[PDB]
RNA sequence: CCGAUAACGAACGAGACUCUGGCAUGCUAACUAGUUACGCGACCCCCGAGCGGUCGGCGUCCCCCAACUUCUUAGAGGGACAAGUGGCGUUCAGCCACCCGAGAUUGAGCAAUAACAGGUCUGUGAUGCCCUUAGAUGUCCGGGGCUGCACGCGCGCUACACUGACUGGCUCAGCGUGUGCCUACCCUACGCCGGCAGGCGCGGGUAACCCGUUGAACCCCAUUCGUGAUGGGGAUCGGGGAUUGCAAUUAUUCCCCAUGAACGAGGAAUUCCCAGUAAGUGCGGGUCAUAAGCUUGCGUUGAUUAAGUCCCUGCCCUUUGUACACACCGCC
């Protein structure tokens, strides 16, 4: 009974996920971390502290569901909605040096290697963390 | 007035950079496929050119 | 946590020259002073080593001198230039966050500066109308009649 | 050879392009070079919206306008050389034709 | 109807006021509680995480936007 | 599509794709009699809303409204 | 490729010649009985065939008008030389060609006929064609200074739906 | 003093270094090169300046051209900013460096409203 | 069988008055699983009348603008109110609604045109699927207004506007409004 | 339309027409679209499955080295006609309900005579007449203005909040564009720098080939806020940082940090709207060197109410009254 991470729901998934980075801490964390927005139509920062490792943990899970995702790519996820305040709204991208950081800690673990072509995707070996990381969560929400 | 100063001002942009390539208007120019008509040159000239009425 | 309130929970502060609620949260509460923000309170309280989710009644006086040594001399505990209200001014060129009646008296000697240069944008301030190019054809009617 | 060549046809109608694309491949039947088959790639609508009237008094009508352009891509593919074989084109105005290789 | 003045953090009076009697009727929401303790509200949402910790009070919902709890079942 | 359009699209698709595999590989007795079943709790289940679109129109906000107009 | 605009480009830019060309044959052939434009294009080469009424009259003593504007119509649009030629062909049942009934008409004004008989005689000669029937407007400073407007019709004819763009040529 | 420093600091300024002690639209502005007319126009008010009377006030220059930004070495000048109509002149404050001519020379004047008239019955 | 939101299975609600038992539809022909289903019931006349009534009150509680587009929210208030009335009453839910519509109708009302003497003319008996429609209108406006400038949740509003509606205390906006028809009608006879 | 009939024979309009949308596992074709099967793999389960699961990872139009078009595309066609039943009907024209059916009323374009002293000579090398024509009302260049503000009105937008806001995670579209005759101005992947606005090298696309599997918004799931003019609201205003241009001031646009004003749902009045419709919600195209609170379309979520009426506002026919005929804004 082989645990794909398609088969646990992702949310406490990449929940456990990024816990197991904070345990694990190896990243090339910046120093920024505790100043900017993490997007331009953000006016606050995000709540939660060690959430660089929440959204690296993100970004392995969308590398995992579809690879060669480069910046602007990711951007285009993390993008958002902009109010614009008095005129009516419109859609925002992501932090470019966010997501770029994030990537570069990323195979600073080297659990992304850049593509043939543009845009990086997922080793083996981080393919079996992340189905290691899920069979162990599926087994917690489960039992 | 000589060279220096008759046609001196820039016109490589703006809305007096473009005319009609029919009437040389200024003003309701269509520049969508490269269309450089006016306005009213379009819907005189659109069965001969092509763009007809479906709905 | 969800414990009595505390013996010292004073409730409201007295922060420079201004006081602030101490029964809203932390993150909010030094906002009140005029010159702060929700994104500056957020980096100094982060900067601050204070936990964001207790009132600003509950803290310590080392605490909140703290918070204060932190917006008097924000350069040296490492938040960046961009994040600075008063940056390369025009009396002197130095990068400057102001966090009270200071920053009234600096915009009052600015507005003066420009009446006193006779700039347009000094013109519009004496003569109270819009400064940006807005338009005042329509708008602006409230505070004239 | 070896030649493997694509032929495209597009116009603006629908008529044109069918029959040339049918009696083509008919001639290439009469003439035993395997053809791959027809291919209608989706039609351009280029619409173009424009108020009917020419001062701006009125009922603020608006005339669209629209252009349908339809094109095919066949193929032909044999183990002969081609162009030698088919230099005749047999093309009524209207429908625009494109000579393309593998190469190309 | 002015204001509310709620209380923001427990005081002698209202803390004994909510463990006494809270966990012995049917309904339990945070909007309940505030609203009948003159409490402020995320007040309320703390009381209550912390009684579901101390283990007299069931949660049957769990949504981040409507919560709502219930005494044990007695007898 | 979007969410919900995507949930009935799915529901639509597994309920078409178990009448047509029992019409196809066993009796369609047992075909007709899921199909009852289908039919008198949701014909949509076998039977897709064909209502899609309406186009905006060059006085209005959408299909059918039309901007507001004043006199005075 | 690179060189080469898009298709859609491409026929908005072959559209666009359409009409110029029009407009200029009508402009200049005016008076030889212009009726329209028909252009044959090739990559090697493109066939332009004017439909007009007076071919003999159109083209010059030996073909001089006709190679005027071949020449013309080689150096507006700068194809290559030898990579167009213009036929000129004389139009069947020119009755039924409005617009070189318009001219016509147009020309019998311009010389001074009474606008009544005039309109009857064009009308008559085009019912004699043989048509499902004719429709003509005169509008203009007709009897004094303030506008009036003719409408002479007879025979069929429609004004709503499909049909009428194929059925009925407008002038 | 402008950033910290002197006026006197400010003469022997040169360009390149200037464009960090003004704003980004300064910079960008003297970043692209200038033009000859702006040239041509602080070599007259140099040449005035140089002429000018010691201890008085220089003669009065005018130009159309009010895009100018402020130099520091352009201080004290009698320049003559177009309107519109007529031909300004105003004093260049040692505190209008950051600041462009037309931003001196209003193009209106200010509205006095009187009694309205048949309109807004 | 059916157990709508999981539970509160529905063939133990009776209809009380038979006024208004060929307009409800909370029979297990009309029993569903989860209410939403985009049926067309607005196409036909009378189409409606075979709807579910939670289904015509999830059509019915989404409103005032910000709320045209949102009914998975709106289904997920009705769920939760559900909860909170079961867990404050005990018996099934559907029961209170079907309690709370029958108490809620207004059996007549007045309308006219002319000189009316209070407020219209004559007075008008009304039909059951009006009465249907109006205590649905009536049990979501009350809500709205119960939790607008309130810290009590739209849940909690909506749940105890159909627990005094389901017996009638005039406490709810439902049944004053019904009074209040009911007694000018009763003047303008 | 049936009928009657001093009318008969016609005609236009409507209808008919074309597109649009809905069913076609019916046909044709699909390496610029895919489906399935297989083989490489990689990872989880390996307790043990192994024809276990995932792959938008790699291949099988690389030419012999798998099949098919269900999905996508676009053509020829079919398919719905009041066709059947039941009921009403002079038993005719027709109408209601129902069965089967994708569909038993899909939205548009076109749209008659006649007319308005309705708008355009500021679209035209459309044009009559009049005015000017060298100190020009021609034309060019420079600047300003068209934004200017005691005030009134219109079209919209934001909003007034917990059916909410912020923070994080999860997750689904379709129109349609994209490098130029003049004419200089394209859509953009990736990699790096920066916090953002931006900058720096490499590519792809004249296009179902590249952006792009258009990872949109709304929505959904957890978090904090807690009924306050609060974390709603971001107008005003200061400083600083980026882009376009010859030039950004009366701020072009964008970013950042400060300030949070009125607004607690709006009088007398009045606007639009009946099913994928209103509304919420984003995205395209136009304008564009720079750009959309506008507009045209597209897409997502998806309703209450009604199957009637002339009460008001109007409209069509017939009769009737007139002293109206510039036609009741009449005339007197
Ligand atoms: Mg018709
Ligand atoms: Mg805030």
């Amino acid at each position: 009974p082989g645990v794909t991470v398609k088969d646990v729901n992702q949310q406490e998934f990449v929940r456990a996920l990024a816990a197991f980075l904070k345990k694990s801490g190896k990243l090339k964390v910046p120093e920024w971390v505790d100043t900017v927005k993490l997007a331009k139509h953000k006016e606050l920062a995000p709540y939660d502290e060690n959430w660089f490792y929440t959204r690296a943990a993100s970004t392995a899970r969308h590398l995992y569901l579809r690879g060669g995702a480069g910046v602007g790519s990711m951007t285009k996820i993390y993008g958002g909605r902009q109010r614009n305040g008095v005129m009516p709204s419109h859609f925002s991208r992501g932090s470019k040096s966010v997501a770029r950081r994030v990537l570069q800690a990323l195979e600073g673990l080297k659990m992304v290697e850049k593509d043939q072509d543009g845009g990086r995707k997922l080793t083996p070996q981080g393919q079996r963390d992340l189905d290691r990381i899920a069979g162990q969560v599926a087994a917690a929400n489960k039992k | 007035g000589h060279q220096q100063l008759y046609w001196s001002h820039p016109r490589k942009f703006g809305q007096g950079s473009r005319s009609c390539r029919v009437c040389s208007n200024r003003h309701g120019l269509i520049r969508k496929y490269g269309l450089n008509m006016c306005r009213q040159c379009f819907r005189q000239y659109a069965k001969d050119i092509g763009f007809i009425k479906l709905d | 946590m969800s414990l009595v309130i505390p013996e010292k929970f004073q409730h409201i502060l007295r922060v420079l020259n201004t006081n602030i609620d101490g029964r809203r949260k932390i993150a909010f509460a030094i906002t009140a002073i005029k010159g702060v923000g929700r994104r500056y309170a957020h980096v100094v309280l982060r900067k601050a080593d204070i936990d964001l989710t207790k009132r600003a009644g509950e803290l310590t006086e080392d605490e909140v001198e703290r918070v204060i040594t932190i917006m008097q001399n924000p350069r040296q505990y490492k938040i960046p230039d961009w994040f600075l209200n008063r940056q390369k001014d025009v009396k002197d060129g130095k990068y400057s966050q102001v966090l009270a009646n200071g920053l009234d008296n600096k915009l009052r000697e600015d507005l003066e500066r420009l009446k006193k240069i006779r700039a347009h944008r000094g013109l519009r301030h004496f003569w109270g109308l819009r400064v940006r190019g807005q338009h005042t054809k329509t708008t602006g009617r409230r505070g004239r009649t | 050879a070896i030649h493997r060549i694509r032929i495209t046809l597009t116009s603006r109608n629908v008529k044109s392009l069918e029959k040339v694309c049918a009696d083509l491949i008919r001639g290439a039947k009469e003439k035993n070079l395997k053809v791959k088959g027809p291919v209608r790639m989706p039609t351009k609508t280029l619409r173009i919206t424009t108020r009917k009237t020419p001062c701006g008094e009125g009922s603020k009508t608006w005339d669209r306008f629209q252009m349908r352009i339809h094109k095919r891509l066949i193929d032909l593919h044999s183990p002969s050389e081609i162009v030698k074989q088919i230099t005749s084109i047999s093309i009524e105005p209207g429908v625009e034709v494109e000579v393309t290789i593998a190469d190309a | 109807r002015d204001k509310l003045n709620n209380l923001v953090l427990f005081d002698k009076a209202t803390y004994d006021k909510l463990c006494k009697e809270v966990p012995n009727y049917k309904l339990i929401t945070p909007a309940v509680v505030s609203e009948r303790l003159k409490i402020r509200g995320s007040l309320a949402r703390a009381a209550l995480q912390e009684l579901l910790s101390k283990g007299l009070i069931k949660l049957v919902s769990k949504h981040r936007a409507q919560v709502i709890y219930t005494r044990n079942t007695k007898g | 599509g979007g969410h919900v359009a995507q949930i009935y699209a799915i529901r639509q698709s597994i309920s078409k794709a178990l009448v047509a595999y029992y019409q196809k590989y066993v009796d369609e007795a047992s075909k007709k009699e899921i199909k009852d079943i289908l039919i008198q709790y949701d014909r949509t289940l076998l039977v897709a809303d064909p209502r899609r679109c309406e186009s905006k129109k060059f006085g209005g906000p959408g299909a059918r409204a039309r901007y507001q107009k004043s006199y005075r | 490729m690179a060189v080469q605009i898009s298709k859609k480009r491409k026929f908005v830019a072959d559209g666009i010649f359409k009409a110029e060309l029009n407009e200029f044959l009508t402009r200049e052939l005016a008076e030889d009985g212009y009726s329209g434009v028909e252009v044959r294009v090739t990559p090697t080469r493109t066939e332009i065939i004017i439909l007009a009424t007076r071919t003999q009259n159109v083209l010059g003593e030996k073909g001089r008008r006709i190679r005027e504007l071949t020449a013309v119509v080689q150096k507006r649009f700068g194809f290559p030389e030898g990579s167009v030629e213009l036929y000129a062909e004389k139009v069947a049942t020119r009755g039924l060609c409005a617009i070189a009934q318009a001219e016509s008409l147009r020309y019998k004004l311009l010389g001074g006929l009474a606008v009544r008989r005039a309109c009857y005689g064009v009308l008559r000669f085009i019912m004699e064609s043989g048509a499902k029937g004719c429709e003509v407007v005169v509008s203009g400073k007709l009897r004094g200074q303030r506008a009036k407007s003719m409408k002479f019709v007879d025979g069929l004819m429609i004004h709503s739906g499909d049909p009428v763009n194929y059925y009925v040529d407008t002038a | 003093t402008y950033r910290g420093v002197d006026l006197d600091q400010l003469l022997d300024m040169s360009y390149e270094q200037l464009m960090q002690l003004y704003s980004a639209r300064q910079r960008r502005r003297l970043n692209r090169g200038l033009r000859r007319k702006q040239h041509s126009l602080l070599k007259r008010l140099r040449k005035a300046k140089k002429e000018a009377p010691p201890m008085e006030k220089p003669e009065v220059v005018k130009t159309h051209l009010r895009d100018m930004i402020i130099l520091p070495e352009m201080v004290g000048s009698m320049v003559g900013v177009y309107n519109g109509k007529t031909f300004n002149q105003v004093e260049i404050k040692p505190e209008m460096i950051g600041h462009y001519l037309g931003e001196f020379s209003i193009t209106y004047k200010p509205v006095k409203h009187g009694r309205p008239g048949i309109g807004a019955t | 069988d059916i157990k709508l939101f999981g539970k509160w299975s529905t063939d133990d609600v009776q209809i009380n008055d038979i006024s208004l038992q060929d307009y409800i539809a909370v029979k297990e022909k009309y029993a569903k699983y989860l209410p939403h289903s985009a049926g067309r019931y607005a196409a036909k006349r009378f189409r409606k009348a075979q709807c579910p009534i939670v289904e015509r009150l999830t059509n019915s509680m989404m409103m005032h603008g910000r709320n045209n587009g949102k009914k998975l929210m709106t289904v997920r208030i009705v769920k939760h109110a559900f909860e909170i009335i079961h867990l404050l009453t005990g018996e099934n839910p559907l029961q209170v609604l079907v309690n709370a519509i029958i108490n809620s109708g207004p059996r007549e009302d007045s309308t006219r045109i002319g000189r009316a003497g209070t407020v219209r003319r004559q007075a008008v008996d009304v039909s059951p699927l009006r009465r249907v429609n109006q205590a649905i209108w009536l049990l979501c406006t009350g809500a709205r207004e119960a939790a607008f400038r309130n810290i009590k949740t739209i849940a909690e509003c909506l749940a105890d506007e159909l627990i005094n509606a389901a017996k009638g205390s005039s406490n709810s906006y439902a049944i004053k409004k019904k009074d209040e028809l009911e007694r000018v009608a009763k003047s303008n006879r």
